[PDB]
């Protein structure tokens, strides 16, 4: 069982950081800077805990001059297509060891945003905390005011449970 | 074809502040010509200014796609700083799960003749209004009747409010049919503060009957706080000048005021109603 180390970044285009290692440490922080006329967007002083995610939102440095704005590189993810305009692309992929969750290619729609989730690049032994997961639950479910479940109106809405019988645990008649 | 919301009145014979096409899904704009935004779930702010020597005249949001709902249940844009006749307004929208684009122009005129009165008359005033309706009368009395399909509220008893393309409108009291209109009033940007007060002719063929108001006012929510006007004292044959006085919650940008003159007016007009 190996040191927990984290993912180095593959690039951060327009800008840099602070400092470079071969690997990260446990704890280690690390400085985003952007260079000139670029926005920074995201947490810059990021240090990734146990769970082997940094802290904080993507950083991003963002000039503002297409129809839809940079998606960011993520960390150990590595973005193809400088282009930002209407109907244009991008491709996301993970380095060496790592796999990638999330959209493989995002497209820019009419709206102005991206078609898909912003991706990561994940390994084998991390795991994602309970306390996020119903917080992504929540927000993805409801709509933030409290909180409500809106829908069409004079509509209602259908669930679909689905489970799996597979030969793992499938104890005691689905225990929890 | 599009959803149109307007603040103001258009005009074809002047100039555009600027026009940008803006993403509503975008997180955040982009600052075109120097301009912030404030994109949420539910709300759209564009902070603009200019730095022009004008004042703005009218603001057309333009929504896609087209969704059948009515503009006249609530309301959409508003400037909630400033407004329409000012250099600059906080400019709020409020967005739908549908729209998902939308198309901004803004138009100025020359701050030197920043006036409103050769657009919001029209030609003939004595049978249509600043909204363009038409007039209706009732043969119980004689006398004028009530409009039942835009957006109105109230607060205390007998009291009109209307609301439409970004203008407030109120009647004080009523009009009859036979009154004839003599002329109107304009209040600029630089004589408008917190309370002011007005001073027109009540003499001879100037006996007051009717006076309207139309104004652009900012607010700090979607449901705004309507300023009290009351009028002081009473309008008699004695007293030879009239004067109403106004008194104020939020700050007014713009102001414009019609006199209604009959003299067979006894100076007071109220139903047989308690
Ligand atoms: C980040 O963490 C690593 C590993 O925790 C740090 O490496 C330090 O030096 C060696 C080199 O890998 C580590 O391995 C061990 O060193 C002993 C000597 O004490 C040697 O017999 C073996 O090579 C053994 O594997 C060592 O654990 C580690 N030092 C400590 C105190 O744990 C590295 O310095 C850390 N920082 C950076 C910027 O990489
Ligand atoms: C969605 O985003 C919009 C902005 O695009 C949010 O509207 C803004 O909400 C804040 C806080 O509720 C308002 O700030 C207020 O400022 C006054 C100034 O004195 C202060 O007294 C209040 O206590 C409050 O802090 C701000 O005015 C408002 N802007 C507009 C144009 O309405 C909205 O709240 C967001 N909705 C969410 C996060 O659910
Ligand atoms: C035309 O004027 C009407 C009278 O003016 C108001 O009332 C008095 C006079 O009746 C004015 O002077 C006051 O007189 C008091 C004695 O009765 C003094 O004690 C007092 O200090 C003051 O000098 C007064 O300034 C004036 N205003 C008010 C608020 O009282 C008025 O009744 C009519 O409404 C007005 N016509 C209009 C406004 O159309
Ligand atoms: C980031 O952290 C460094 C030291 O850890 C600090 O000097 C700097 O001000 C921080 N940047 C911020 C808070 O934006
Ligand atoms: C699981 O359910 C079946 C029938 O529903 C029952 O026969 C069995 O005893 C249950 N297993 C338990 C209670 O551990």
């Amino acid at each position: 069982c190996r040191a927990i180390h984290c993912p180095r970044p593959h690039d951060f285009e327009n800008g840099e950081y602070w400092p470079r290692s071969p690997y990260y440490n446990v704890s280690d922080e690390i400085s985003f800077h952007c260079y000139d006329g670029y926005t920074l967007r995201g947490s810059a002083n990021r240090t990734c805990q146990v769970n082997g995610r940094w802290s904080g939102q993507t950083a991003i440095c963002d000039n503002g001059a297409g129809y839809c704005s940079n998606p960011g590189i993520p960390i150990g993810t590595r973005k193809v297509g400088s282009q930002y305009r209407l109907e244009d692309s991008v491709t996301y992929h993970c380095s060496r060891g790592l796999t990638l969750r999330g959209s493989q290619r995002r497209t820019c729609q009419e709206g102005g945003s991206w078609s898909g989730t912003e991706p990561s690049c994940q390994d084998s032994f991390m795991y994602d905390t309970p306390q996020e997961v119903a917080e992504a639950f929540l927000s993805s479910l409801t709509e933030t005011i409290k909180r409500k479940i809106v829908l069409d109106p004079s509509g209602s809405m259908n669930i679909y449970l689905v489970l799996d019988g597979s030969d793992s645990i499938g104890a005691s008649n689905f225990t929890g | 074809d599009g959803d149109e919301y307007f603040i103001g009145k258009y005009k074809e014979k002047d100039e555009t502040l600027f026009f940008a096409s803006y993403g509503l899904k975008r997180d955040p704009c982009q600052i075109v010509l120097g301009y912030k935004c404030s994109n949420n779930q539910t709300h759209f702010v564009l902070n603009f200014k200019t730095n022009k020597k004008s004042c703005i005249s009218a603001i057309k949001l333009t929504s896609y796609p087209k969704i059948n709902q009515n503009s006249d249940l609530t309301r959409n844009l508003y400037c909630q700083t400033g407004g329409i006749g000012t250099d600059n307004c906080k400019l709020v929208f409020k967005k739908r799960k549908r729209q998902i684009a939308a198309n901004i122009e803004i138009y100025g005129i020359p701050a030197k003749k920043c006036s409103f009165k050769d657009r919001y008359i029209g030609a003939d005033p004595l049978h249509v209004d600043s909204y363009g309706l038409s007039y209706q009368f009732d043969q119980e009395h004689g006398w004028n009747l009530e409009r039942n399909n835009i957006f109105k509220d109230t607060r205390f008893s007998t009291e009109v409010f209307y609301h439409k393309n970004g203008l407030f409108n109120t009647q004080i009291t009523y009009l009859a049919e036979e009154d004839s209109f003599s002329e109107a009033r304009e209040i600029t940007a630089k004589d408008i503060k917190k309370k002011f007060s007005i001073i027109l002719p009540n003499e001879e063929y100037k006996r007051i009957s009717f006076l309207d108001v139309y104004w652009f006012q900012e607010t700090m929510r979607k449901k705004p706080k309507y300023p009290y006007i009351h009028y002081n004292g009473e309008c008699s044959n004695e007293n030879k000048t009239c004067e109403l006085v106004f008194d104020t919650d939020e700050l007014m940008t713009y102001a414009l005021v019609k006199v209604f003159t009959n003299p067979e007016s006894d100076g007071s007009r109220l139903k047989e109603e308690d």
